[PDB]
């Protein structure tokens, strides 16, 4: 256990409690400092230690700490809460500073959890002009994060670009991932799409053909 | 009040040296160390390592400790730091970070050692080894099953281009559009070390029908004119 590790991400809906967890050895009898970066932004020093937080921070954010792991409890989440965190701590032995691996925290919309509707992006005209054919698949409407798309079960991953998703006005995602080849190619043998959302439990299987 | 400010953004090259100043105010700045942390795009946090403005002593980390050097002027209250022998991985912003000297005890209320109280707002620094390339314009018409299910999205895909600053128009009957559309954007670092851009304009079925065609524009760097992609019913 080198460095302070923390959950990728952790999603939570309005009104509920957001625990975010810091790895470590001999972390509890550390003090251990939480700081918030929003989008485009510099981070701000939200936790020194325990309930000690700097002018201006709201009493929702507390922090804890016993033997090996810490604990950022964010109470009663609101919207603005929705950033990356990153604990940290400085051994004044060696006198290091480090931070943890960051957890990306999202409020949910609190919309059902539903699967994605996969449509196919046909090349027609763009395969054409260009010498090379851009086709793909358009996974849309669907939550939570995230989903995992392959082409041909993984028997290409030469042209491939999946695109990160945007957060619909309906609050749901929309993702889209594309491949190019040449027309020689395009012709003859098949394309599909393997789209893989694990938070519904459900797979979808599309071909993208001329 | 209490405040740092960074130097503009900077754009490098591979093997070149970038400086970057930070300007501090409020306060007193012989008081407490002054640190410099980075972090690469959709990365995390890095200390990179401090000075103290009293003294002018300096501790980096193990990993930069050859390239880079951070120095001070106590007249203008401004720190420095500088990174020498740059690569592409070098990619990252730049902040500098205010840590209370333990040693010194303000009258601010606030006696937070070992943490980085106060941030710059950060200076953005690039080092590319890339040609600056024009995109790859591709369009796509809403899917029929898609047109079934009541909505309707066309897609434009600029593929393979440098920078990342690009500008994406979506024209519905040679009509400029306004609210409707959202993008997003992908870095391949590994061979291109380019950017891929996919923007989705979103209709409902009846403007589709009613409006009756559809074009993405496009203006970018790397190109002489402004590039439009058409496509309609038919």
């Amino acid at each position: 256990q080198p460095g302070l590790t923390q959950p990728p991400s952790v999603s939570v809906a309005p009104g509920q409690t957001a625990r975010i967890t810091c790895g470590g050895n001999n972390i509890g009898s550390k003090s251990v400092h939480w700081y918030q970066q929003k989008p485009g932004q510099a981070p701000v020093l939200v936790v020194y230690d325990d309930s000690d937080r700097p002018s201006g921070i709201p009493e929702r954010f507390s922090g804890s700490n016993s033997g090996n792991t810490a604990t950022l409890t964010i109470s009663r989440v609101e919207a603005g809460d929705e950033a990356d965190y990153y604990c940290q701590v400085w051994d004044s032995s060696s006198d290091h500073y480090v931070f943890g691996t960051g957890t990306k925290v999202t409020v949910l919309s609190s919309a059902s959890t539903k699967g994605p509707s996969v449509f196919p992006l046909a090349p027609s005209s763009k395969s054409t002009s260009g010498g090379t054919a851009a086709l793909g698949c358009l996974v849309k409407d669907y939550f939570p994060e995230p989903v995992t798309v392959s082409w041909n079960s993984g028997a290409l991953t030469s042209g491939v670009h999946t695109f990160p998703a945007v957060l619909q006005s309906s609050g749901l995602y929309s993702l889209s991932s594309v491949v190019t080849v040449p027309s020689s190619s395009l012709g003859t043998q098949t394309y599909i799409c393997n789209v893989n959302h694990k938070p519904s439990n459900t797979k979808v299987d599309k071909k993208v053909e001329p | 009040q209490v405040q740092l400010v960074q130097s503009g953004a900077e754009v490098k090259k591979p093997g070149a040296s970038v400086k970057v100043s930070c300007k501090a105010s409020g306060y007193t700045f012989t008081g407490y160390y002054m640190h410099w942390v980075r972090q690469a795009p959709g990365q995390g946090l890095e200390w990179m390592g401090w000075i103290n403005p009293n003294s002018g002593g300096t501790n980096y980390a193990q990993k930069f400790q050859g390239r880079v050097t951070m120095t001070r002027d106590t007249s203008i209250s401004t720190a420095y730091m500088e990174l020498s022998r740059l690569r592409s991985d070098d990619t990252a912003v730049y902040y500098c970070a205010r840590s209370p000297n333990p040693y010194y005890y303000d009258s601010s209320g606030y006696y937070y050692p070992g943490a980085f109280d106060i941030w710059g707002q950060g200076t953005m620094v690039t080092v590319s080894s890339a040609s600056v390339a024009a995109p790859s314009v591709f369009i796509f018409p809403p899917s029929d099953e898609q047109l079934k299910s009541g909505t309707a999205s066309v897609v434009c895909l600029l593929n393979n281009f440098y920078p990342r600053e690009a500008k994406v128009q979506w024209k519905v009957d040679n009509a400029l559009q306004s609210g409707n559309s959202q993008e997003s954007v992908t870095e391949q670092d590994s061979k291109d070390s380019t950017y891929s851009l996919s923007s989705t304009l979103t209709l409902s079925k009846a403007d589709y029908e009613k409006h009756k065609v559809y074009a993405c524009e496009v203006t970018h760097q790397g190109l002489s004119s402004p590039v439009t992609k058409s496509f309609n019913r038919g």
